[PDB]
DNA sequence: CCCCCCCGTGCGCGCTGAGGTGCGGTGTGAAATACA
DNA sequence: TGTATTTCACACCGCACCTCAGCGCGTTTTTTTTTTTTTT
């Protein structure tokens, strides 16, 4: 009475971004009430295969869509998705509480985002409980990056989380982490392609994405990292950002970063002046 | 005036590798009207070729444009489907003015609407990235590469 | 007819050189606007299997196309793929900055590329921060060769990349790396066949492709590496390099390499045999 | 007022059932041959 | 003029051909696993 048509089902799945298989199966079996194709799916004799194929097709679409967005467009697409209301005033006042002019952090972001070699790593240095991890992890969370973990450097499998994401955080890099950077990732901070390795697989040769590293060691004062002086821009977080009297006055929700970017699209030297017809074509990928 | 000459036909062939006669049919009377026209223009400036695309779009249901120049010279080609039927006299006056060229620089005849090689000409042209396009393909070309 | 035809899809995917599945699926769904086979594919309820087959066939075609080219054809293709603005002056100036003639480097490069045994490893020895890795990384980027890493030598699969690429780079070889080359991998520096694994595969025995190493250690001065003095050609880098405002006073492009190889197609003595078909229709019989 | 190039080919093994078309196993006589 | 003796002639009824595509359709150990050498 009503033949099944996998195309409209994958179009519906991509409509709601239901990537995982179980959510597909459950939501579509629910939607069978008012979607003839879904009743055809319910009466179909090979349901699990269709769910699996739909999951695979949606994953292909979404992953390829993410990989094809140029950096200003991706920043626009991460600005759209951040939810909340706040202000950049939190960033400005946090910095001015650390006695660091914002213009310094701008003139570092301008380079760090462009991937310019030898200026493609921003280190935040200060005694702990001073607000380093707050800003660094809030900013990495905004950029949709992946938080790395210096602990597993016994294995060479801890760089595998850089095959996809476009921003990495290395948290509390102690002397061992600094030595590891100086010895094996001399290339990465120089922007040129590196050779990462994953578990039970083969190595891939990709460009090293930008980075944010938090450390208690002033590398630009040490001497064994004489090479590291030319590819790390240090930031002195000295003052106590956390509770002055019991409650942390400062926190950066996604709205703060979003409004920061929207108001500072010019000074970062990017472009989001598309405004093509109404918003965008965005027709279909059935 | 100025339909065409052995020299204009020769240059067209050297650039597009086929005769202008194999993609058109003949209208001997300059007053006979028709919606579809094939136009060849010699010695045309790039800025006017590009401007004509935007201007013709507003009075056409379909338009396909391309150009090819070499040692000999430059010569573009247009398949135009006007919303309203026009005579060669009218199209001649419209395009000489629009393109900033003498009438002698043009060649105009309606399309050959029956013949596979003729339809393939437009079909193959639509596969080049450089070709400018507007509207839905004419049925005689579409049905010229279908038929199961 | 609207029936989907897989050969057309394979021809199209090979046409733009899309190999990975995700790009094939996304780009093809995008192309579905003006491709009857595409608008047929969208409706074929076995989309995933077709995508997997298309990616596998494109991978097969491309891999068996690269391995079928002798070396001068490979360098010709890499030169065809390189674009930019530059010259060989932007290289010979660097060499004169380090105070080495270029003619000696050419007399070495010819042999190195030919893979001649006992002369198939260039070692660039220089103190830290003198520009070694800059030149080596530029050159290996142009030759489209992979770069190894002595980090994983505890896990013996770090040689897996040696099974495909035609110019291996090992940067910053320590004492342990040189001892490893002296003891285990002497055959590769000679040029005799070696066995190499590939994750979930079998040890494919192949001739060892040419290498390129940078190490602070002077192998031709030590006495433990007496048995490497006859398998390594060295070039000394002494004069200083990048310490100035994040801009190394010398950066080697791909246009530099292109004009280098093209301008010296006679001195490196690269050529092909009796030729009567070079600039013709590429054999695209994969449809 | 007539010829200086578009053009690189065919499909899940296997079924299997309604569909109808025809020269015949069999449908089996009024016409038709010759008898007396 | 009555009557034995027979294929063509429209066809009961068909044996059996070819004609489509909706039904079936798939691999996963080995390495990595932290285990105790592997200089010290």
């Amino acid at each position: 009475t009503e033949k099944f048509d996998f195309g409209t089902m994958v179009q519906w799945a991509y409509d709601h971004k239901y990537a995982e298989e179980s959510k597909i199966a459950y939501e579509y079996a629910l939607a069978a009430g008012s979607d003839s194709n879904a009743r055809a799916f319910l009466a179909t004799n090979s349901q699990a295969k269709h769910v699996k194929d739909c999951a695979t097709m949606v994953r292909h679409y979404l992953r390829a869509e993410t990989q094809a967005l140029s950096m200003p467009a991706y920043i626009k697409a991460r600005c759209k998705l951040a939810t909340g209301e706040g202000s950049w005033k939190s960033i400005l006042t946090f910095f001015n509480y650390q006695n660091i002019e914002l213009i310094t952090f701008i003139n570092a972001l301008k380079l760090w985002l462009k991937g310019i070699p030898k200026k493609n790593c921003l280190a935040f240095i200060g005694p702990p409980n001073t607000g380093k991890s707050m800003l660094c992890n809030s900013l990495i969370h905004f950029l949709g990056g992946s938080v790395l973990s210096f602990a597993n450097h016994k294995s060479h499998f801890w760089l595998a989380s850089l095959a996809d994401t476009r921003a990495a955080l290395v948290d509390d890099a102690t002397h061992a982490c600094w030595r590891y950077f100086d010895t094996y990732l001399r290339n990465a901070l120089d922007g040129y392609p590196v050779s990462i390795d994953r578990k039970h697989k083969a190595a891939v040769q990709i460009k090293a994405p930008p980075l944010l590293v938090t450390s208690n060691i002033d590398v630009q004062a040490e001497d064994r990292y004489l090479y590291l002086h030319s590819r790390v821009q240090t930031f002195r977080f000295e003052q106590p950002c956390t509770d002055e009297s019991g409650e942390q006055p400062f926190n950066i929700t996604d709205a703060d970063w979003k409004s920061f970017f929207v108001r500072l699209w010019g000074r970062l030297d990017l472009i989001d002046e598309e405004e093509d017809s109404e918003e965008d074509g965005d027709s279909m990928r059935t | 005036g100025s339909r065409a000459t052995v020299f204009k036909l020769g240059l067209f062939k050297s650039l597009f590798l086929c005769s202008f006669h194999d993609i058109t049919r003949l209208f001997k009377n300059d007053k006979t009207t028709n919606q579809q026209w094939v136009l060849a223009v010699f010695g045309l400036a790039e800025v006017f070729f590009e401007a004509s695309f935007e201007l013709l779009k507003k009075q056409c249901s379909f338009l396909q444009m391309q150009k090819r120049s070499h040692e000999g010279g430059t010569c573009a080609v247009y398949l135009i489907c006007f919303n309203t039927a026009k005579s060669r006299e009218t199209v001649r006056n419209l395009m000489a003015n629009m393109l900033n060229v003498r009438e002698e620089c043009l060649m105009l005849q309606p399309p050959k609407i029956r013949g596979l090689s003729a339809a393939l000409f437009w079909f193959k042209s639509s596969l080049s990235p450089a070709t400018l396009k507007h509207g839905a393909l004419p049925e005689w070309i579409r049905a010229q590469t279908t038929l199961n």
